[PDB]
């Protein structure tokens, strides 16, 4: 069982430097190269460097050239990527990949990739508000409800309804960059009207980056 | 230097069907062309390598073949897990340059939107910003058009909305526009429309309500 | 006719102890001599058997000017590629039959001789070339397949490739990747003295 798993992402403000490192297991470097692929948000796949482990030759993309540095340790069977004076144009998904030889064949094995952020902005807790079902909402029909989270500049938030027990009707809208420079997004259900005065619904939201979980309550607004 | 070229840019088509994609590059790069296949969230996986060659553990159905400097990809029968993004990639001459990309959507009868209205929390009006949301789910082509309008008057800047991916039951999509704005100038008004636009459906609809009501 | 009873050296092509790499595919010419044809068939210890301009079933009432058997190592994915108009890296780079090709192709599954622990990595295959293959050409070169704009001088690097490169014959490989054994059998049919013919 080959495996390749990054480390080392992170946030980084611009101009900051981040190592990244990419492990290799079940397999020897030897004979084989080392490449690193970006794709950032929503955009296609764009190769950035690659190296030989036994020579040592190395490649590098014309966009990122001078800045970032590949390198290789074979007895730790590693790949590492130095990132020096990075810019908002480098925020994207890091892979590393192994193809044999120089060149003629493919990426075999890719790690699960691991996010790096280029931003000057800073940390920040998510406010989390909610988006109450409309008072006129048809009997037959289904009112719509959510919860709207704003403000958190690092990207990874996760969502759930119920501690888990809706997994049916819900839709999770991808976050979007404010011109602020952090993150908002929004997640809705859809449920019978009739059970919206008999069941309760919450929205979960975990924030890992800044370690701020929440839950609260969706209810409608009666006035 | 070589630059790969790739079409479709967006294809939709039906379980069961046979799918073509190409990919033509700007020099000779022999045979040093591969094809990947990359799901939301994850990873790139290999398909095939040297422009014909199966990888071990992908199903039979993927096909490769090379015309001169064309290349092509094929599925003999499609499968509801093929529904995915591919790439070309070609390792001939550094730097290595992938496709734009090709995704794979699964065709879907015609549906309206499903649209809903939401007016800021107080909560939120306490820390001085209103953020009026607007919900249309359930419907299919992805193409589709939200106008923000504030007293019949269109509010350019302040919105900005984003795509679901095709539901794995439904296989439909969903749209989410914000429209953001101080409460000073969210106080200004009295009436926030959202009108919407959609390839199934006669007329544009306009849910709206009024501040200061319920 | 022949008017000489000789049997033909079969056995020194299809049970030879070692096989050519594909890039360097070996080829014996037959003359002078006779042979059962439909005895391979009836051994029926092959996996492909795919006769392209003569019948294979007991067809040994011809007779030809000369014979060529090539014989030569890929993988079984790569076996569907020894055959008339056909495209794939061997096709294009190693191994071409012409369109209008008379002969016969057999190939059998060979992963208990040409395996080896670790790997065997005595066959070769061509990787990089600048032009296809003409029909029954063959390409022993190695020098250095420069695909960038600067040259190379001799050295190996990126766009700087050495053209052949080497199966991985592992023992733990799928049917698709695991070696095969083939052998091509061209009819030369000319207006010259029949050298080669069927029994009796
Ligand atoms: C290869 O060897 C076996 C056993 O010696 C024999 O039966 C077979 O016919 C041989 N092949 C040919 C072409 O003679």
């Amino acid at each position: 069982e080959v495996q390749l798993v990054e480390s080392g992402g992170g946030l980084v403000q611009p101009g900051g430097s981040l190592r990244l490192s990419c492990a290799a297991s079940g397999f020897d470097l030897g004979g084989y190269s080392m490449h690193w692929v970006r794709q950032a948000p929503g955009k296609g796949l764009e190769w950035v460097a690659g190296i030989y482990a036994s020579g040592g030759a190395t490649a590098y993309a014309d966009s990122v050239k001078g800045r970032f540095t590949i390198s290789a340790d074979t007895s730790k069977n590693t790949a590492y990527l130095q990132m020096n004076s990075l810019r908002a144009e480098d925020t994207a998904v890091y892979y590393c990949a192994r193809s044999y030889y120089y060149g003629g064949f493919g990426m075999d094995y890719w790690g699960q990739g691991t996010l790096v952020t280029v931003s000057s902005a800073s940390t920040k807790g998510p406010s989390v508000f909610p988006l109450a079902p409309s008072s006129k909402s048809t009997s037959g029909g289904t009112a719509a409800l959510g919860c709207l989270v704003k403000d958190y500049f690092p990207e990874p938030v996760t969502v759930s309804w119920n501690s888990g027990a809706l997994t049916s009707g819900v839709h999770t809208f991808p976050a979007v960059l404010q011109s602020s420079g952090l993150y908002s997004l929004s997640s809705v259900v859809t449920v019978p009207s009739s059970s919206l005065g008999t069941q309760t619904y919450i929205c979960n939201v975990n924030h890992k980056p800044s370690n701020t979980k929440v839950d609260k309550k969706v209810e409608p607004k009666s006035c | 230097d070589i630059q790969m070229t790739q079409s479709p840019s967006s294809l939709s088509a039906s379980v069961g069907d046979r799918v073509t994609i190409t990919c033509r590059a700007s020099q000779s790069v022999s045979s040093a062309v591969a094809w990947y296949q990359q799901k939301p969230g994850k990873a790139p996986k290999l398909l095939i390598y040297s422009a014909s060659d199966l990888y071990s553990g992908v199903p039979s159905r993927f096909s490769g073949s090379r015309s001169g400097t064309d290349f092509t990809l094929t599925i003999s029968s499609l499968q509801p897990e093929d529904f995915a993004t591919y790439y070309c990639q070609q390792s001939h001459t550094y730097p290595i340059t992938f496709g734009q990309g090709t995704k794979v959507e699964i065709k879907r009868t015609v549906a309206a939107p499903s649209v809903f209205i939401f007016p800021p929390s107080d909560e939120q009006l306490k820390s001085g910003t209103a953020s009026v949301v607007c919900l249309l789910n359930n419907f299919y082509p992805r193409e589709a058009k939200v106008q923000w309008k504030v007293d019949n008057a269109l509010q350019s800047g302040n919105s900005q909305e984003s795509v679901t991916e095709q539901d794995s039951k439904d296989s439909t999509y969903s749209l989410s526009s914000t429209l953001t704005l101080s409460k000073a100038d969210y106080e200004k008004h009295k009436v926030y429309a959202c009108e919407v636009t959609h390839q199934g459906l006669s007329s544009p609809v306009t849910k709206s309500f009024n501040r200061g009501e319920c | 006719f022949p008017n000489i009873t000789n049997l033909c050296p079969f056995g020194e092509v299809f049970n030879a102890t070692r096989f050519a790499s594909v890039y360097a595919w070996n080829r014996k010419r037959i003359s002078n001599c006779v042979a059962d044809y439909s005895v391979l068939y009836n051994s029926a210890s092959f996996s492909t058997f795919k006769c392209y301009g003569v019948s294979p079933t007991k067809l040994n009432d011809l007779c030809f000017t000369n014979v060529y058997a090539d014989s030569f190592v890929i993988r079984g994915d790569e076996v569907r590629q020894i055959a008339p108009g056909q495209t794939g890296k061997i096709a294009d780079y190693n191994y071409k039959l012409p369109d209008d090709f008379t002969g016969c192709v057999i190939a059998w599954n060979s992963n208990n001789l040409d395996s080896k622990v670790g790997g065997n990595y005595n066959y070769l295959y061509r990787l990089f070339r600048k032009s296809n293959l003409k029909p029954f050409e063959r390409d022993i070169s190695t020098e250095i397949y420069q695909a960038g704009s600067t040259p190379c001088n001799g050295v190996e690097g990126f766009n700087c490739y050495f053209p052949l490169q080497s199966y991985g014959f592992q023992p733990t490989n799928g049917v698709g990747y695991q070696p095969y054994r083939v052998v091509v059998l061209s009819f030369e049919l000319l207006h010259a003295p029949a050298t080669v013919c069927g029994p009796k």
